[PDB]
């Protein structure tokens, strides 16, 4: 989520393999039945969830164009969709995605405070990930919950 | 660059619009006679601006070109050459210029030899008549100068978009029903 | 290294390369390139790096930002108005 | 502010300044100036051809005013004096050669232009 | 009709398609243009069609000679006329 | 027998060509296999008729959409290992082959094999446009070279192929016969029935479960390669990769992703590779075959 | 329905489809835009047409807005004034200073724009956007920073083209409109993105650092690498050529040109013959005078008889060159204008119906069944194919019978062999009962098929076919036979008369003009003299014992037949390098000296020659009805129908490499080079 | 004295005239077999 254009990695070049298990193929099936049989290009966003799930919490460039092969819709669409949404990781993230809010509620009930209590704890950056594949912090907008804050999401999951 | 229609009913306007039907005179021409008739009966028989057919006329080295200047003894190429009348429109590049074209009618003359100087690569032109082209703002204006200097013209008529319905609901379209074949 | 290979254009933009730089002594008149060669690359810490040409504004070329945060990591961007070449200080 | 002779500048790296934008040659009112640019193997935009005609050239300014980056500046040279009137074709060479001889003067000249504005 | 190929060298009719001057060789064009091309196989036989433009047939027989008969307001009985002489020429020509 | 993959799930993907870099579904590979057999259909072609192929690794696609268009449409398919003009005449009169497939811009000796072709055959170069063969062979009617350039008396891969239309196909697909001849390598012919019974042996001694993808180094015109190749992937539903002439250092690098992968070896590249740069890009290689 | 709007207070008429800047076109009141597009989709994001209407609180976007009865707009307004200066502001945030390197800077509708309605000066002092560059190959440049967002290459990409690549990636002020992957953008029509974009982001490579708009002079001409015909513009500075743009002219043009004809005028800068030449023996080429060629093969002729002389017609053969050679042959007694035997076009040209398009370009707009016969609209004519592109998106069902070429479009694939033309002809096939069904059919077939040593039978074929299933309609008026050429030189030979089967078997003086392609020693016997009219010295050049340069067609005034049977005159640019000299002249001294003279010792007497030999050539920009269509067609009895079981293919191979000019460019060569190997496949792209 | 180099380079750059073969040279039938001076390398047809 931070460039609008692939990044050049060994790890997620076009050679790099990627099949759907047949559940997410069930499931993409039962995907397309909800929506109208002709307009299956509205199936990208749960697509891209379903290849989150399956992988390491992110979407290689190879699932993204079967997922445009499976929808029979342009490669560029997908892409176009996959950067636009920022809850899609087009990289590989930590074990733990720390998601911490910093909008103004909880910037008034103390998010900075929380922020550099986790910063400490995990021995890395805002934004940077530990030199251990295990943590990575983030700063995202109002996750809703903001009568409760200060408060954080790990990995788009848990409030 | 239009009048109202019929606004000029002169004789001097009817003169111009309409075009001489050459006169076989050389050898050559006496030779090809059928050539000069089909001519003449098949070119359009007066120019205006709704025309289409696009055609080339010969000089008229006639009386009517009196009032010519580019005829000296220094200089005896000038008169009677063959000029072009078209619209030059903008550039596709941009859409909007600073200075809009296509409000008048140019005529422009066919470059003759043009060659870069060896001490400076600097061009130089055997010809300094055709370096910059007339405008004119009404192709009759442009037909009777070409006939006041005694050069023959050929005429291209301008070509344009043709005009097509456009609203931006047209980008949402509802495809049909799953079912249709 | 055949300047006229695929791989070469594809590099330097679909240009010709001289990679001895002498060509230019003659093609343009001037050893400017042979001359700004050797300036090394410039490790700016930004990820986007303003360029004036000089100390202060007027006494350069206009104002002008590079985006450093090329799609592969530790790729030079040469400024446009001058040939000095900025690259991130990856770390 | 004196006009003198046209010259081409560099900037302390040794790079031209002048980019191939031809400003200076439509402002020149006596069209003395010819530009023929193509690109450089490196990819730079620079020209291959800057001829500067000083004896069809009025020394009015208006190319060193328009150029956007002080690539052209009329210098305070003015003992040019020439015998063969094919010297007074200056070329690409005649000019680095005159910004490169000149650069002192020119710079302290253009230091206090510029910080006159200041 | 069958001598054509020998006799000339290149047949060609050039009228208009909407003028009554014309009418009579666009009907006889129209509707012998088939006989005389099997008759002819090889035979090179022209058809040019211009607006406002005057009947003419032209008879190339060889050397680059050729003649032109003027063929407006003439009856189907004419043109065949006007071709069996061209054809007929060839030798008088050549 | 070819179309279980489809019925069952045609989505999945079918086979992976890294060298030239396209990944086909079974839809997709049913349905290029499908246009070269219609395609050869209309020419002419019939059960039992020889097609020879002199293609190199590199054109793993066309191998393989060869090898399956000729196993629909019960054409016998002859590779041939010939470097010089003297062994492609020697083995084209032995075999009387209707059709020639081959790779123009491959080398053999100090001539391409688009010359040795034409010096062989000189009727080629005069041959009319549009203008059936009238050789020496008296059979060899098709010549087809997979290049990019057109030369007279050959046609390309594409212009061969023939997509047939869903309500406009008026061609006929004869029905795939097991016991059928299929390759014909060295003087030992493999039928269908028998590439079967091979992909299975060569499965149950490999331990190579229907998950487990294969990867397929160097030609794959070899009837070993065929059958744990795409065959496999069509019979079991596997994963096939075939990585061409690509040497031992970039089927390691392309290996890396793929997990307990079974890799089938050409000697050829196994002599032209020198050494392996990273190793550790085989370390869970999980199983091994040599050809 | 009419409505009455008012303009700046001036009442006005127009009908309730017209939008509000479309209604302020019509009445002659100029409005800024920078995403919004004729003939593109409508886009209201640059939101640089707001104006001011008087019961509407909010700025209008005039592009994306559509008139309403009584509407008061006011363009003059303070109000607009403020929205526009707003708008401009908006825009050259961020925006880099790079006018004096931008290759737009004369031609920038922002810098106009800004001038005109914007505001004078700046407020944005802060750090600019910053994006990094793309590469798209080597005919676009890209400049990204100057990008403003508009989406009119995606649009254009997306519509006009069948190619899908760009796109805007990302969300707010980093978003970027490009191919998220790095990849070459090689459409054919890769050229008109650099024209849509308007803020010089994409600009023409090999164009780029060369010189400025207002330095250049234009020439309205016609394009001659293809043989659909283009008009385009030609902008020179001096004696040199550069940016061939297109120009307005929706019959043929439709505003859009293909790579070939934008980037191929390279060609003509070097390997130019640019004196007579004659060959030794030993095959020493040297330099001589025009009277000692124009002697030796006046000498030549007049010890030749006529029977063992033949012609060759060239590739860019023009109506004046080919006009002046046969009457030079005809005086001589030459009458066979073909030397090579291997290939050559199966049509008589009797009739122009049966050897030129009897639908017009814009015939495919109205067919609803398009059937191709060995043809490759991609390949050839790029701007058809994107008009059948549009047309089948429309209403239009496209059927091959050949090869199965990567068109934009979805078609069906009836087979490659001649099995299926027959199953059409016995009426078996059920493409019959389909053409009969449907209304106003098509049929285009390329100059290759009629070609084929089998032409005549294809061609009786294809006449028995459209005759039995209704392709050539009385009732419905309509003539859907079509033929697809590839030479402009036979295309002028075909409408002069030349036969194209009249072919020489043994010539002993063989004149070659200007022909390049399908040349082979076979061809020409070991004894024969070899005088050859030529620019380019690629091919031709080595089997002549004479050469004689001759004029291109940006420096020849002559006229030129495009497929479709429009005449329009190709104009003098600039004068033919050298000591060329015009083909049509060369001919006629060649008359003179042998002492057989023509009639014609001018450009007018020769189009009076012209007008002798067919007058409808000398309508210009016009195509002449013909009412013989259906008698040139008509299918007869007894002929041979018997076609050959091989397959039909398309000649061209390299789309940037198909004549002297395109091999003699260097910027085609790199397109060559740099796309070859991407677009190169054996296989079909299932997913279009 | 090497104004020969200037003012050829000034007369290619809009048009360089065509290299002609020089001396004895090859011959099939009618045509005189010369390699191809084209720097650029035909990649299809090597591979
Ligand atoms: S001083 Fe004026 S006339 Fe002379 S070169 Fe400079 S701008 Fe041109
Ligand atoms: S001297 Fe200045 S204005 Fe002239 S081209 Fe060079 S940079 Fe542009
Ligand atoms: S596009 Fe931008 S940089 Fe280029 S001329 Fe226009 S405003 Fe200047
Ligand atoms: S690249 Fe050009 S055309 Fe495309 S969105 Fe940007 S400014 Fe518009
Ligand atoms: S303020 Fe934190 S979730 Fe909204
Ligand atoms: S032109 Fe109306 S919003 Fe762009
Ligand atoms: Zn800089």
């Amino acid at each position: 989520s931070r460039l609008a254009a692939h990044r050049k990695n060994d790890d997620n070049s076009d050679s790099v393999p990627f099949e759907f298990t047949p559940e997410n193929y069930k499931e993409i099936e039962k995907i397309l039945a909800k929506y109208p049989l002709k307009q299956k290009r509205s199936a990208v966003m749960p697509l891209l969830y379903l290849v989150q799930e399956q992988n390491n919490n992110w979407v290689p460039l190879s699932a993204m164009k079967k997922i445009a092969k499976l929808l029979e819709m342009p490669e560029i669409d997908v892409y176009e969709v996959a950067t636009f949404y920022t809850m899609y990781n087009r990289e590989p993230v930590g074990k733990f995605h720390l998601q911490i809010c910093g909008t103004t509620p909880c910037q008034l009930c103390g998010s900075r405070e929380i922020t550099k209590a986790i910063e400490e704890y995990t021995q890395t950056k805002l934004g940077h990930t530990s030199a251990d594949g295990k943590w990575t912090l983030e700063e995202v907008e109002c996750l809703g919950a903001c009568s409760n804050a200060p408060m954080i999401q790990v990995n788009n999951k848990w409030v | 660059m239009l009048l109202p229609k019929n606004a000029i009913q002169s004789a001097r306007y009817f003169e111009i619009q309409k075009i001489p039907a050459k006169i076989a005179k050389t050898a050559n021409e006496k030779i090809l006679s059928v050539g000069v008739a089909q001519k003449n009966n098949i070119q359009p028989k007066t120019v205006t601006a709704q025309g289409q057919i696009g055609f080339v006329q010969h000089p008229q080295l006639d009386s009517s070109c009196q009032y010519t200047q580019f005829y000296t003894p220094q200089r005896r190429d000038i008169r009677g050459r063959v000029a072009r009348i078209y619209i030059q429109d903008t550039n596709h590049m941009h859409d909007t210029p600073q200075i809009p074209e296509g409000y008048k009618w140019t005529l422009e003359f066919e470059r003759q030899a043009q060659y870069k100087t060896p001490w400076m690569g600097w061009s130089f032109n055997g010809d300094t008549f055709s370096k910059r082209n007339h405008y004119f703002c009404t192709l009759e204006d442009a037909i009777s100068y070409c006939k006041q200097m005694g050069f023959g013209y050929e005429v291209s008529f301008p070509r344009s978009r043709y005009h097509t319905r456009k609203s931006y609901a047209d980008n949402m379209l509802w495809p049909g029903h799953d079912n249709a074949v | 290294l055949n300047p006229y290979s695929y791989e070469a254009l594809k590099e330097n933009h679909w240009l010709v390369s001289d990679s001895s730089k002498k060509n230019s002594e003659w093609t343009h008149k001037s050893n400017a390139e042979q001359l700004i060669a050797k300036v090394p690359i410039i490790y700016v810490d930004s990820n986007i790096v303003r360029c004036i040409g000089g100390t202060e504004i007027n006494a350069g070329h206009p104002q002008v930002y590079i985006q450093l945060d090329t799609r592969k990591h530790g790729t030079p961007q040469t400024c446009k108005y001058c040939g000095l070449r900025y690259a991130k200080k990856m770390d | 502010l004196f006009r003198g002779e046209h010259a081409l500048r560099r900037y302390p790296t040794g790079e031209e300044r002048c980019i191939a934008c031809k400003l200076c040659q439509s402002a020149c009112p006596a069209r003395a100036i010819t530009i023929e640019t193509e690109p450089r193997p490196d990819g730079s935009r620079r020209t291959v051809r800057y001829d500067i005609d000083m004896t069809k050239c009025i020394y009015c300014g208006f190319c060193q005013e328009a150029c956007p980056v002080d690539a052209i500046v009329e210098g305070p040279n003015y003992e040019q004096t020439a015998y063969l009137h094919e010297d007074l074709f200056y070329d690409k060479y005649k000019l680095l050669e005159n910004g490169d001889k000149w650069e002192p003067q020119i710079a302290r000249n253009i230091e206090y232009l510029i910080n006159q504005p200041l | 009709q069958k001598l054509i190929g020998t006799n000339l060298r290149e047949l060609r009719f050039v009228f208009c398609q909407n003028s009554q001057r014309s009418l009579g060789l666009r009907n006889y064009i129209a509707k012998n243009y088939w006989n005389l091309k099997n008759q002819n196989p090889n035979f090179p036989l022209i058809v040019r069609e211009c607006e406002e433009a005057d009947p003419y047939i032209i008879a190339r027989y060889q050397y680059g000679v050729e003649k032109k008969a003027f063929a407006a307001n003439n009856n189907e009985a004419e043109i065949e006329n006007i071709i069996k002489t061209l054809v007929e020429q060839s030798n008088k020509v050549n | 027998p070819l179309a279980a993959q489809l019925a069952i799930n045609g989505n999945r993907n079918a086979v992976r060509y890294e060298n030239q870099n396209r990944t086909w579904t079974f839809n997709e590979l049913d349905a290029h296999t499908n246009a070269f057999a219609y395609g050869l259909t209309e020419l002419g072609w019939k059960a039992g008729d020889k097609l020879l192929l002199w293609v190199e690794k590199n054109h793993t696609s066309e191998i393989t959409t060869a090898q399956v268009g000729a196993a629909k449409a019960g054409v016998t398919l002859v590779p041939i290992y010939a470097h010089s003009a003297e062994e492609l005449e020697k083995a084209l009169n032995d075999t009387k082959a209707k059709g020639l497939l081959l790779s123009p811009n491959s080398k053999a000796g100090n001539s391409k094999y688009i010359e040795v072709v034409n010096k062989v055959i000189p009727e080629l170069y005069n041959t009319g446009r549009g203008s059936t063969l009238k050789t020496k062979f008296a059979n060899l009617q098709h010549i087809i070279h997979t290049g990019f350039y057109t030369f007279p008396g050959t046609y390309k891969f594409r212009q061969i192929m023939v997509y047939a239309s869903k309500n406009f196909n008026t061609l006929t697909l004869p029905n795939v016969e097991l016991n059928a001849p299929l390759f014909i390598s060295g003087n030992q012919t493999y039928t269908l029935k028998d590439l079967i019974s091979k992909t299975e042996e060569n499965r149950k001694t490999s331990k190579l479960n229907d998950n487990t993808p294969v990867f397929v180094t160097g030609d794959s015109r070899s009837p070993l390669s065929f059958s744990l190749g795409i065959l496999n992937s069509l019979l079991h539903g596997n994963y096939s990769v075939y990585t061409g002439a690509q040497d031992l250092n970039e089927v390691g690098q392309t290996i890396r992703f793929y997990d307990n992968a079974l890799l089938l070896v050409d000697g050829d590249i196994v002599k032209a590779t020198q050494s392996l740069k990273h190793s550790e890009n085989f370390a869970k290689l999980g199983g091994v075959a040599a050809n | 329905k009419q409505i009455e709007i008012f303009i700046d207070g001036k009442p006005a008429k127009v009908d309730d489809s017209y939008t509000i800047f479309q209604a302020c076109y019509e009445n002659g009141v100029i409005v800024p835009r920078f995403c919004y597009h004729e003939r593109l989709s409508v886009a209201g994001n640059c939101r640089m047409c707001l104006v001011e209407v008087e019961n509407v609180p909010k700025p209008v976007a005039a592009c994306a807005s559509q008139v309403v009865p009584g509407m008061k707009i006011k363009t003059k307004s303070e109000k607009t004034r403020i929205h526009r200066g707003n708008v401009m502001e908006f825009l050259l945030a961020n925006h880099p200073l790079d006018c004096p390197i931008c290759d737009q800077g004369g031609e920038c509708d922002l810098q106009d724009i800004s001038s005109v309605y914007g505001y004078g000066i700046s407020r944005y002092n802060e750090y600019k956007r910053a994006v990094e560059d793309k590469n798209y190959g080597p005919l676009v440049a890209t400049s990204m920073n100057r990008c403003i967002h508009c989406t009119r290459c995606v649009r254009f990409a997306t519509q006009i083209a069948g190619v899908e690549d760009l796109g805007k990636t990302g969300r707010g002020k980093a978003a970027e409109i490009g191919t998220y992957v790095e990849k070459t953008f090689n459409t054919e029509l890769s050229g008109n993105v650099v024209d849509v974009c308007p803020v010089g982001a994409l600009t023409n490579a090999p164009y780029a650092f060369t010189s400025r708009p207002w330095e250049l002079k234009s020439f309205y001409t016609s394009d001659v690498f293809d043989t659909l015909g283009s008009a385009i513009q030609v902008d020179t500075r001096g004696p040199e050529i550069m940016r061939v743009l297109p120009r307005i002219h929706e019959e043929i043009n439709e505003e859009w040109i293909s790579d070939k004809t934008r980037h191929a005028f390279d060609g003509l800068k070097r390997q130019r013959i640019n004196s007579p030449m004659k060959r030794s023996k030993d095959g020493n080429y040297e330099d001589i005078f025009w009277e000692e060629a124009i002697q030796t093969i006046s000498k030549k002729c007049l010890n030749t008889p006529s029977d063992q002389i033949g012609a060759i017609i060239g590739e860019f053969a023009d109506i004046e060159s080919i006009t002046a050679l046969k009457d030079f042959l005809n005086r001589l007694d030459v009458d066979n204008f073909e030397v090579r035997q291997h290939g050559n076009l199966k049509v008589s040209p009797d009739f122009r119906a049966n050897y030129l398009m009897n639908s017009k370009i814009t015939g495919v707009e109205d067919a609803d069944v398009l059937l191709l016969v060995g043809c490759n609209p991609r390949y050839e004519a790029p701007v058809l194919n994107a008009r059948i592109l549009k047309s089948t998106r429309k209403n239009l069902k496209v059927f091959n019978i050949g090869t199965n070429q990567d068109l934009n479009y979805k078609n069906v694939h009836l087979g490659n062999s001649t099995k299926v033309l027959k199953e059409i002809a016995d009426g078996t096939h059920p493409f019959a009962e389909r053409l009969k069904k449907a209304k106003l059919p098509m049929i285009m077939v390329g100059a290759s098929a009629l070609e084929r040593e089998d032409g005549a039978e294809l061609y009786n074929t294809l006449k028995v076919i459209s005759n039995k299933t209704g392709v050539i309609s009385e009732e419905k008026s309509w003539n859907g036979f079509n033929i697809l050429h590839k030479e402009m030189g036979r295309i002028n030979a075909l409408e002069l008369g030349i036969n194209p089967t009249s072919v020489n078997k043994n010539a002993k003086l063989v004149f070659i003009l200007g022909a390049d392609n399908n040349l082979r020693p076979e061809d020409i016997p070991a004894d024969a003299f070899v005088v050859y009219f030529g620019t380019h010295g690629d091919e031709g050049a080595y089997y002549a014992d004479i050469i004689l340069p001759t004029a291109a067609y940006t420096e020849k005034n002559a006229t030129w037949v495009n497929t479709e049977g429009r005449v329009q005159q190709g104009r003098l640019v600039v004068m033919p390098p050298g000591d060329a000299r015009e083909d049509w002249q060369i001919i006629r001294a060649l008359s003179e000296e042998a002492g057989v003279p023509l009639p014609y010792d001018s450009l007018e007497e020769l189009r009076y020659r012209v007008a002798e030999l067919a007058p409808h050539l000398l309508k210009y920009d016009y195509i002449e009805p013909t009412i013989f269509g259906k008698v040139a067609l008509s299918a007869q009895q007894g002929v041979k129908t018997t076609l050959s079981p091989t397959p039909i293919t398309d000649y061209i191979d390299n789309f940037y490499m198909t004549d002297a000019i395109s091999r003699a460019s260097v910027t085609m060569a790199k397109c060559s080079t740099a796309f070859n190997h991407e677009k190169f496949s054996n296989f079909k792209n299932l997913a279009k | 004295l090497n104004r020969m180099r200037f003012i050829t380079a000034q007369r290619d750059r809009s048009r360089a005239p065509w290299q002609s073969p020089k001396g004895e040279g090859v011959f099939q039938g009618k045509k005189l077999i010369v390699a191809s001076n084209s720097p650029f390398i035909d990649d299809m047809s090597i591979r």
